[PDB]
């Protein structure tokens, strides 16, 4: 049954190694791109509005 | 006779001091008129939120009477000899000067020693000046350039005393008691902060001997020990947008933090500003102007006007550009202004620096035409440099600027820096602050 799982999916081990690499790259990229978005957006997220009608 | 030999023959500014620390400075000519005045190290940056506006109020009350010249005796005395008594306050300075005939210098200095030292600050005149200062606030709101530059200061120096206006908010003008105004003079109108300047047909020895009989009771002592001290002012990259689509034109002031007065980078920066120059729609040469922004604005009708500025304070400043344009051209004005800034930062060429240095020399020499500009030059120079920088020294400092110097200094002050931005009027098309901030660097570089 091990051999048959390999025969059905010869990419099993490589797929899992790529999955580990993707998880680490995502666990770096998602926080940093999120920081990038919030750096650009802090100008909007902290701005203050005042209404001074006549 | 060469411009170089004319600079050497420009007369010297004698400076002598009193025991109280009053500094007396004068440039003599053979002109039959003179301008003598008093420049004080005072302004709204020494005011807090409680008394903000007190210096402008004191200036308002200055000529309205003294303990010896009741209220309009001073005005009649100044007028009856054909003289002119002016005053002005900025965020860092306050001046009181007379334009008189040379023969009236003894009375002119006696008038200023009385005014700077013995203002009655009467309780009845304070109420009358309230209504004027309130009305002048409304007259000031009508000037969009003054509003936009107050906005630029308020956002650039937010949290600091330099954000304050000279006049003060229209909440302190109605609260400033006599005791406030009396305390402002008692704290700031001192001899060590005061420079008695003159220019014109004035001998320095005689101005000295007038000061040491009129100003010699101007102390430099502070009540008990409470001498006010300097507070540096943080700069903030920030934006203040006042959207009002009823105004027909938009005003946009944008500035990075610039050098203080005594910073030599001022000379290369002023040069560089002369490269961008200034435009008004009533100019003339127009599309043929050497400044790129001027020619683009004249060709495309991009704006009604634009100016470069370098405003200096003791330790910081505002280095930037103010333009007036219509609502559908703000974006292009900002694009081309920032492109010219970047082009100076990265690739200033020798010939445009030659023209800019030419402009700076001409602006400095033409500015000093007349006794009043020279008198203000002397008083302000002793307040900011502790000396008068001669025109020969200005020329020597200008002669050292080249395209490399311009590139380095404009890089240091403009490139990849956060500006303060003030917008007033139909400013919907004024770019978002991230888009303006991205205009302060080039990806090609
Ligand atoms: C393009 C811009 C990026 C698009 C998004 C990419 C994926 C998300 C980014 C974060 C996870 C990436 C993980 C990663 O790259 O891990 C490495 C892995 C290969 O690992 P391994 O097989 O061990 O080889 C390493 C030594 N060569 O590599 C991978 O697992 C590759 C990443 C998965 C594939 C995603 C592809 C999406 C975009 C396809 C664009 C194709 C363009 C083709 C152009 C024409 C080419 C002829």
């Amino acid at each position: 049954c091990t051999f048959l799982r390999w025969a059905s999916e010869p990419e099993h081990d490589h797929r899992k190694r790529m999955g580990l690499k993707m998880l680490m790259m995502m666990g770096l990229l998602l926080p940093l791109v999120y920081a990038m978005k919030r750096h650009k957006w802090s100008v909007l997220k902290s701005r203050k509005l005042a209404y001074r009608p006549p | 006779a060469t411009y170089a030999q004319a600079l050497q023959s420009v007369p010297e500014t004698q400076v002598s001091q009193l025991d109280n620390g009053l500094r007396v400075a004068s440039e003599q000519s053979s002109q039959p008129t003179c301008t003598v005045g008093v420049w004080i190290d005072a302004g709204s940056r020494y005011e807090n939120e409680k008394n903000n506006g007190a210096g402008y109020f004191v200036e308002h009350l200055a000529f309205k009477g003294t303990k010896n010249r009741p209220g309009s005796a001073l005005e009649k005395e100044v007028e009856s000899m054909g003289a002119h008594l002016n005053a002005y306050s900025t965020r860092e300075h306050t001046a009181y000067y007379i334009k008189a005939l040379s023969k009236d210098l003894p009375k002119a200095v006696e008038l200023l020693a009385d005014i700077v030292q013995n203002c009655s600050l009467e309780d009845s005149q304070i109420e009358k000046e309230r209504d004027v200062i309130l009305q002048e606030l409304q007259e000031n709101d009508s000037s969009m350039r003054d509003v936009v530059f107050d906005y630029l200061h308020a956002t650039a120096f937010q949290g600091t005393p330099l954000a304050q206006s000279v006049e003060g908010p229209s909440e302190n003008v109605r609260k400033l008691s006599r005791a406030d105004l009396t305390e402002y003079v008692s704290q700031h109108y001192k001899a060590p902060r005061m420079v008695l300047a003159a220019a014109g047909g004035v001998e320095h020895r005689q101005l000295l001997d007038l000061a040491q009989k009129h100003f010699s009771s101007l102390s430099g002592t502070y009540v008990e020990d409470a001498v006010p001290a300097f507070t540096p002012c943080r700069f903030t990259g920030s934006e203040i947008r006042h959207r009002d689509d009823a105004l027909p034109l938009a005003h946009v002031a944008i500035a990075v933090e610039g050098p203080g007065w005594a910073n030599p980078d001022n000379v290369p920066l002023q040069v560089a500003n002369a490269i961008i120059g200034h435009y008004d729609s009533t100019y003339g040469g127009g599309t043929h102007m050497s400044s790129t922004l001027a020619s683009v604005a004249a060709t495309r009708k991009l704006c009604q006007s634009f100016q470069t500025f370098n405003i200096c304070y003791a330790e910081t400043g505002l280095l930037g550009a103010h333009f007036v344009c219509d609502n559908m051209s703000i974006d292009d004005m900002m694009f081309f202004l920032q492109g010219q800034w970047m082009r100076l930062c990265t690739s200033a060429t020798e010939s445009e620096v030659v023209r800019g240095k030419n402009i700076l020399r001409n602006a400095l020499v033409s500015h000093l035409d007349g006794t009043t500009p020279v008198c203000e030059d002397i008083g302000r120079s002793l307040l900011t440099y502790g000396r008068r920088i001669p025109l020969a020294e200005w020329e020597s400092r200008i002669a050292e600027v080249d395209a490399s110097v311009v590139r380095e200094v404009c890089s240091k002050y403009f490139y990849d820096q956060c500006p303060a931005v003030a917008g007033l009027g139909p400013i919907e098309q004024l770019p978002d602050y991230n888009r303006i901030r991205s205009g302060m660097f080039w990806l090609r570089f």
